[PDB]
């Protein structure tokens, strides 16, 4: 029936926008862990210097 | 037919979302540097305690 | 899938709130509260109710879930603190603050709703509490951790609503494993080695992305990727880049390759995990990849990293001085230096050098080894010796490999006698 | 009812990635689909499975290769069994690693057999050259010929050198065989012995300008021995060798024999599927292929079928459920046959095609043209000619059937 294809366009749509959920949290979790790194780089890099002057 | 119209709506709010999370991760990675500065100052503040103790 | 169809369904199946004030089970002010989240829709009006109410919001909620025994209403309210907080992250600080008057963490109200009957209700439980501990700045820790990752390991190896349960309990680690401290402390679960038999037992493509994602969010600390070798992931996961057709699959198949050659802590077990994807055939399962493209260029970029860093490790084994050094220790064991063309071309002539020493080994080996692979490999080499060579035949006539290798040509094993053939038609070509 | 063309329904699918190449295969089994082309720029790098197909060309010209090496070795092919298509998963890349063993030994073992051989031969020439040699500042060399070229040879050393020459022939005891034709010739040894380097690039001029074969000989009798022995040395090792190089090349070929049908089988499914799937389209952000098909009415459940099938032996679970189609063009005219009514349709077919449900001639022309032919053919003698001709070709139909198609005269009649 065209319900039964409208069912299955609804199913596939979800399907891609879930997948692009899946990706953005691909994208987030690595752009996270580069936050991290380059956050503790600019830390230790000032916290060294720190520690050389006091 | 509606279907491929529908499915391809989906499929650039798809191809959307995943390009703007992409600009908005890589413009919180240029925050990393300014963030960065609350530990810094942190540091400075607990080698400056210890050191007066120390004097 | 089906969970966020039940979520629906049961956002639908709306409770009378008030029939449980009435029945004494739960307080007025809960009773009124829970009412006004049905009343308060716009997103001004639900961060105004919950940000001036915050205890009352969370006591609403615990007492709901936890007082009532009826299925049906704790997937609501379950439901509606799921909705809550995947509307903003930022929320989960009015349950730490609620833990914090209540002198408590806050996983000791969630964590029973793990034991309830409904599988729907349950997951909805880990769905919160996934949200609740990796965006919360507060922990989990010791035996709730511990009870958590074993309800997720319980469920995860259980691997169709089943299966589609399975993804939720995949999700729900996926969001764990966002934390480093999670990350360290499912090092120490089985659960890694349970994916391993999932993958190998040919699940579905959804979960093959939903638990490969979780070993790549591990392949991004240095520690655990040294520490992880136990597990033979590059065997499994290149079986999967052969067999499944799906490129988020495929993406994250090569993103945890990439974290693996990029954050080990050394050189050594960065070359051992390439010499290991060489082995998985991965660089000519990467060379008919290279030439597609896709909408996502991050594959191309991990793809060219890949064959990059293999063709390091292929060079670095291609030197003399690796040969020799693998002739040395008696590695025989089919190291891609054995058939670089390279290496041969260019050096054969080196392992004439201390009075035919590498040549003497190859013809000790084959004089003295019992294991076929070894006498295989001596043979191979032997032949391409000669083959690159051709004046170390009378050399090879002269420490006796001619007879020894024409032995090894009527040998049990198909691949000794193959490769001994290969080196005795070799030796016989010209005088 | 085939009275008038059969009903065609257009219709669109939305095919899963995964599960499209086991669809395709069902439904190229089924037999009852016919794929639209959606891709005008279709061509061999627009083409969205460039490297399926490239794969499966080349793993056919490997097939081929093989298969003409096992046909001049006259090794009788298995061609036995009915194959499957080859899994969506590509196993088809191990296939090909099997294919490039193949293709790898018998290159190898073809190429050392030939050189061994020749290796062989060469020194078996040698055994008799110094066997006679054996019996005798001057100088020499010595060698072999074919017979028949000793008279020419031995006037043009008497030429070349001014009447000086010292030459014995030998002849062998038997002939030996061409490196090159197989040819067993009853060849000779000779041995030319003259004084000083002048003589010595004379000799050697005509030796090469007959093609003489020319071989090294130690001065003396006694290193002649030593050296004899060393070249019974090399000629049994030639043998050894030549023997497991024969026997490894038999083995290959054997193996390849049976691996053939299936591989054959196996390769022109996979082509044909993803020549197919090259019909499909893929938009700027899309991830399920469109494709669309024109299909019988009545099997429009067959290709349904077809389709679950395909999800059912993947690892999804999306049907790609199909919906019929309303902005239509005329879709292609068809009719289902049989043995008996399909040449009474490509007789009409050969010189037009109906339009769409139009009346089919053919049903009228099963008798109408059998009539007419009887009519202006019409002789008993003949009549039983033809009759026993006919049932010749159906009650030896299966043996019949096995037969040449280049020969398309007999391929008509029958």
């Amino acid at each position: 029936s065209d319900a039964d294809v409208q069912k299955q366009i609804k199913h596939m749509m979800a399907f891609i926008e879930q997948e692009a959920n899946e990706k953005a949290e691909e994208i987030d979790a690595k752009a996270e862990e580069e936050f991290n790194i380059e956050k503790g780089r600019l830390v230790q890099t000032q916290r060294l210097k720190i520690m050389e002057y006091y | 037919s509606q279907g491929i119209q529908q499915l391809l709506q989906a499929e650039k709010r798809a191809a959307e979302k995943v390009s703007e999370a992409r600009k908005r991760k890589n413009r919180r990675l240029k925050q990393a540097k300014e963030e960065a500065q609350a530990e810094i100052e942190q540091y400075r503040l607990q080698r400056e305690k210890e050191f007066k103790a120390k004097e | 899938n089906i969970i966020a169809a039940k979520a629906a369904e049961v956002r639908a199946n709306k409770v009378n709130w008030q029939s449980y004030l009435q029945g004494q089970m739960i307080s007025a002010e809960d009773c009124e509260f829970i009412q006004r989240f049905e009343m308060k829709r716009c997103s001004e009006e639900k961060q105004e109710m919950l940000q001036t109410e915050g205890s009352q919001c969370a006591k609403t909620f615990i007492n709901l879930m936890t007082h009532i025994s009826k299925e049906q209403t704790v997937q609501y309210i379950l439901t509606m603190v799921d909705d809550m907080l995947q509307e903003n992250h930022q929320r989960v600080s009015i349950f730490f603050d609620y833990a914090k008057r209540s002198k408590s963490t806050a996983w000791p109200y969630f964590l029973p709703m793990l034991n309830r009957q409904d599988p729907f209700t349950v997951h909805m439980a880990a769905r919160i509490i996934a949200k609740l501990a990796a965006w919360g700045k507060e922990l989990m820790e010791g035996s709730d951790l511990n009870y958590y990752f074993n309800w997720i390991k319980t469920q995860l190896s259980s691997q169709s609503d089943s299966s589609q349960y399975v993804q939720c309990v995949a999700g729900c680690l996926q969001l764990m494993l966002r934390v480093n401290e999670y990350r360290f402390a499912w090092v120490e679960a089985d659960g890694v080695n349970c994916i391993m038999g999932v993958l190998s037992n040919k699940c579905g493509f959804q979960l093959q992305y939903q638990m490969i994602f979780s070993i790549w969010l591990l392949a991004f600390s240095p520690q655990m990727c040294e520490h992880l070798r136990r597990y033979n992931i590059i065997p499994v996961l290149s079986d999967i880049l052969q067999e499944s057709v799906k490129e988020k699959v495929t993406r994250i198949i090569l993103a945890a390759f990439r974290n693996f050659l990029e954050k080990s802590t050394e050189r050594e077990t960065r070359q051992e995990y390439a010499l290991a994807m060489i082995q998985c055939k991965v660089l000519k399962q990467l060379e008919n990849l290279e030439q597609q493209k896709y909408d996502d260029e991050d594959i191309s970029e991990d793809i060219k990293f890949l064959l990059e860093k293999l063709g390091e490790s292929v060079q670095d084994l291609s030197s003399f001085d690796e040969y020799s050094s693998e002739l040395k220790s008696g590695r025989l064991e089919w190291s891609p230096v054995h058939k670089s063309e390279k290496f041969w071309r260019e050096n054969a002539v080196r392992l004439n050098e201390k009075n035919y020493e590498l040549l003497k080994i190859l013809t000790k080996l084959l004089e003295v080894s019992d294991d076929p692979q070894v006498l295989a490999v001596a043979a191979h080499d032997v032949g391409e010796y000669v083959r690159h060579y051709p004046r170390g035949k009378r050399v090879i006539e002269q420490l006796g490999g001619k007879q020894l290798v024409m032995n090894h040509m009527h040998h049990e094993d198909q691949q000794v006698r193959y490769n001994a053939l290969l080196a005795v038609q070799k030796l016989m070509v010209h005088n | 009812e085939l009275f008038r063309s059969e009903e065609m329904t257009l219709a669109q699918l939305f095919l899963q990635s995964e599960a499209a190449y086991c669809c395709v295969s069902e439904l190229e089994e089924l037999g009852k689909v016919q794929f639209r082309d959606l891709n005008p720029d279709v061509n061999v790098f627009q083409r969205k499975f460039v490297n399926e197909v490239r794969r499966c060309e080349e793993m056919d010209r490997k097939l081929r290769f093989v298969e003409k090496e096992i046909r001049k070795a006259n090794i009788p092919i298995m061609d036995t069994g009915e194959n499957p298509e080859v899994p969506f998963p590509r196993d088809m890349i191990d296939l090909e690693a099997n294919f490039e063993k193949i293709e790898n030994e018998l290159k190898e073992i073809n190429t050392n057999q030939e050189a061994l051989k020749r290796n062989f031969l060469e020194l078996t020439e040698l055994k008799f050259i110094l066997r006679k040699t054996q019996q005798f500042r001057l100088g020499f060399v010595a060698g072999v010929i074919n017979r028949e070229r000793i008279p020419t040879f031995e006037r043009m050393l008497w030429r070349v050198c001014r009447g000086n020459v010292f030459l014995r022939q030998a002849e062998i005891e038997n002939p030996l065989e061409d490196p090159v034709t197989g040819d067993y010739v009853h060849k000779s040894v000779f041995i030319i012995f003259f004084q000083g380097d002048q003589l010595k690039n004379r000799v050697k001029k005509i030796c090469e300008g007959f093609r003489a074969s020319l071989y090294p000989c130690p001065e003396t009798p006694q290193e002649r021995k030593e050296m004899a022995s060393g070249v019974n040395t090399r000629i049994d090792d030639l043998q050894m060798v030549l023997n497991q190089t024969e026997d490894h090349r038999q083995r290959v070929l054997q193996a390849a024999a049976k691996n053939i049908r299936v591989w054959f089988i196996k390769v022109r499914k996979m082509k044909a599927i993803y020549h197919t799937l090259n019909l499909c389209n893929i938009d700027v952000t899309q991830k399920c292929l469109i494709a669309e098909v024109w299909c019988p009415v009545t099997d429009l459940d067959s290709i349904q079928f077809a389709l679950r099938r395909g999800t059912e032996h993947s690892g999804s679970t999306v049907p790609s459920i199909l919906n019929r189609m309303q902005t239509n063009q005329t879709p292609p005219t068809y009719n289902k046959t049989n043995k008996f009514t399909h040449g009474f349709q490509n007789i009409v077919d050969a010189y037009g095609i109906g339009t769409y449900r139009e009346i089919n001639p053919a049903p009228y022309t099963v008798i109408t043209f059998p009539f007419l032919f009887a009519v202006m053919f019409g002789d008993f003698g003949h009549g039983i000619l033809m009759t026993l001709f006919a049932v010749w070709m159906v009650l030896r139909e299966s043996r019949i059937l096995s037969q040449k198609n280049e020969n398309e005269m007999f391929s008509m009649v029958f």
